[PDB]
């Protein structure tokens, strides 16, 4: 299933800038 | 700094209540007897309360508890009610967006999903339901939500649904946290790609076959149902919801503006540009409605008239639709024992049955794109294009939302010296996403349904009628007047005066009055419900158990205030 396919990319590059994001601003404070 | 105040307003209030709600809103109520309301209530419900929104923010330039605790403390209450009404709307909100996701990945197939019905199972034809309903209606009501035939009726959690709207609250907490101050460039794009999108989808729309009649039904004030005052009720309630008067984030924005400013202009320009991006986007969705309601004329008729001719041996193309009622008196006289057995079989078919009754329900904007969508050339790029604006609107519109949810949230120096505000988005996200998984059930799309038209409904028009009270008559209309006279130099109109004190709280209150009056004497609400063996959608009384959380919806928020002030005074006392 294509959808299936698209899906996981875009939740898995929203889930890896999320937790670039929380890291980079636990580490600055 | 007026460009930078005025388009976030706008940014704000141009979201899914324009190009989605507005839509299914006039077509449920008539069309045009929905829109001569709007505009009347625009007049005199948006432009005064958004206006006295706006003075509220710059005279106290506090945040919207801060400014209703310190105009009196009796009153600290509804600024507590504010933030609820915005959670119930954060709840249901983003299942919208969910659904666009949805219909965004379904949008990389060639043979798209809602362009053509699957096979029955003789391989042969067509699915019964797929072909009494439209493919468009077939895939929104069955492959996306999978509704249920009644409330009463729940299945388990849709996981499809379910990882859509977990990821669409993914994609809100990701630009919760990158971004807060840098859309400069945003909004030099933000607010040009859904009128492009929407000018494309015009010019599409407007040279289908039987354009025409959209418009016609959409312009037209059939005064037979413009008594109703449901109708009444939804127009003020989608002004108060568009706007986004009520949940209290108006307050901050102009909070932080500077005190010699003119909130006269900026109230009218934001106020019409909203109703005019609403009108041009429902212009668009019942163009492409009309076409739908005369293709399905069109095709009942040549149903008839294939009928007629394969019984009465009549030649291929003599029985047109510009003879049929002459020819079929002429074969009812030739001879009635024949005429008399399938004269039950022959249905009756006009333009205005199917324009009410074509497609209706909160899907009427997604069903009728995606017809509009698969009568394109390039079908994936036009439908990529149009669910990439939507998502942005959404995911605008609740960026607004959850950043007036959170904060008085981060404002609370308790809260803030417990955890990191990166950790109370974060819990906000999940809560709200928790809680909002009781849409992606099979019957989901019932209480969706609920949450629509009760959770930010009514609540947003007396929050509105208490906080208008409290400026005129507790504060004072003369001294409100004379300290933004002092802020700004020029002393407020005596029109705003007028809508402010008199006409606008009276109106609100004779709507209240009328809605129920006619609750009261109607004694049973009803909702849609979806009908895959009829293939349309019947009315259906609510149950025991669902009048209990619409009573709550409303009673929650709206009885917050007047609880703070008995608190308040048990304190005093
Ligand atoms: C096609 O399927 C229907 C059931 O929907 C059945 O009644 C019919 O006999 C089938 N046609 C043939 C040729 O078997
Ligand atoms: C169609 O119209 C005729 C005459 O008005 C009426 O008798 C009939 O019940 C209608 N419906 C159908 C399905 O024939
Ligand atoms: O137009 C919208 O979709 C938003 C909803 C929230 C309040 C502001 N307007
Ligand atoms: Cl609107």
């Amino acid at each position: 299933s294509i959808w299936l396919i698209v899906f996981g990319v875009v939740m898995g590059v929203i889930v890896v800038g999320i937790v670039i994001l929380i890291f980079t601003g636990i580490r600055d404070r | 700094n007026s460009l930078q105040f005025v388009f976030a307003c706008i940014s704000y209030a141009v979201g899914l209540g324009n190009v989605w709600r507005f839509p299914y809103l006039c077509q449920m109520y008539g069309g045009g007897s929905f829109l001569v309301p709007y505009i009347i209530m625009l007049i005199v419900e948006g432009m005064p309360l958004l206006y006295l929104e706006l003075a509220v923010g710059q005279r106290m330039r506090q945040g919207s508890i801060g400014a209703w605790r310190t105009i009196s403390p009796y009153l600290s209450g509804v600024g507590v009610a504010s933030v609820v009404v915005s959670f119930f709307l954060s709840m249901y909100y983003n299942v919208i967006n969910a659904w666009a996701f949805w219909y965004l990945f379904h949008s990389f197939q060639d043979p798209l999903p809602w362009s053509v019905c699957p096979l029955n199972g003789n391989h042969t034809g067509y699915d019964e339901e797929c072909e009494k309903a439209s493919s468009t209606q077939y895939f929104w009501y069955r492959k996306t939500l999978n509704i249920s035939p009644s409330l009463q009726e729940n299945g388990g959690v849709q996981w499809e649904p379910a990882l859509c709207l977990l990821l669409a609250w993914l994609v809100v907490y990701l630009c919760i946290l990158r971004g807060t101050e840098s859309t400069g460039k945003v909004v030099y794009f933000t607010a040009s790609l859904p009128y492009c999108v929407l000018i494309i989808y015009l010019i599409r729309g407007l040279t289908l076959h039987g354009a025409t009649n959209g418009l016609m039904y959409m312009f037209t004030p059939k005064i037979e149902q413009l008594a109703n005052p449901k109708a009444w009720i939804n127009a003020a309630t989608q002004i108060f919801f568009s706007l986004g008067l009520g949940f209290g984030s108006l307050i901050a924005f102009a909070s932080y503006n500077e005190p010699s400013n003119n909130c006269q202009k900026h109230a009218i320009i934001v106020s019409l540009i909203n109703s005019f991006t609403s009108i041009f986007a429902s212009i668009v969705t019942f163009s492409i409605y009309g076409f739908k309601a005369t293709f399905n004329y069109e095709n009942c008729l040549k149903k008839v008239s294939l009928l007629l001719t394969n019984t009465f041996d009549l030649e291929d193309g003599f029985l047109t639709a510009s003879n049929l009622e002459q020819v079929k008196g002429y074969l009812a006289s030739a001879y009635p024992s024949k005429y008399s057995e399938m004269f039950p079989q022959i249905k009756n078919c006009s333009l205005e049955s199917e324009l009410d009754t074509a497609v209706q329900g909160t899907g009427l904007a997604f069903i009728v794109y995606t017809e509009a969508i698969k009568n394109m050339e390039v079908s994936q790029l036009w439908s990529v294009l149009y669910f990439f604006m939507l998502l942005m609107l959404g995911i605008g519109s609740m960026l607004g939302n959850t950043a007036a949810i959170l904060t008085p949230l981060t404002d609370s120096k308790i809260i803030s010296s417990h955890l990191p505000k990166e950790a109370i988005s974060g819990l906000v996200c999940l809560v709200n996403c928790a809680i909002g998984m009781v849409f992606t059930m099979e019957a989901g799309n019932y209480w969706f349904d609920i949450f629509n038209d009760y959770a930010a409904t009514l609540s947003l028009l007396l929050i509105v009628l208490v906080e208008t009270i409290a400026v005129c008559y507790v504060y004072g209309l003369r001294r409100f007047e004379s300290d933004l006279k002092a802020m700004t130099g020029r002393a407020v109109s005596w029109y705003w005066k007028v809508m402010w004190a008199g006409v606008s709280p009276l109106l609100i209150v004779s709507l209240f009055v009328f809605y129920l009056s006619d609750y009261i004497l109607t004694g049973t609400l009803k909702y849609q419900a979806w009908d895959a063996s009829q293939g349309q959608l019947v009315t259906k009384d609510y149950p025991a158990y669902a009048l209990a959380v619409i009573g709550l919806l409303v009673a929650s928020s709206t009885m917050c205030i007047p609880l703070a002030a008995l608190g308040t005074f048990v304190q005093r006392r």
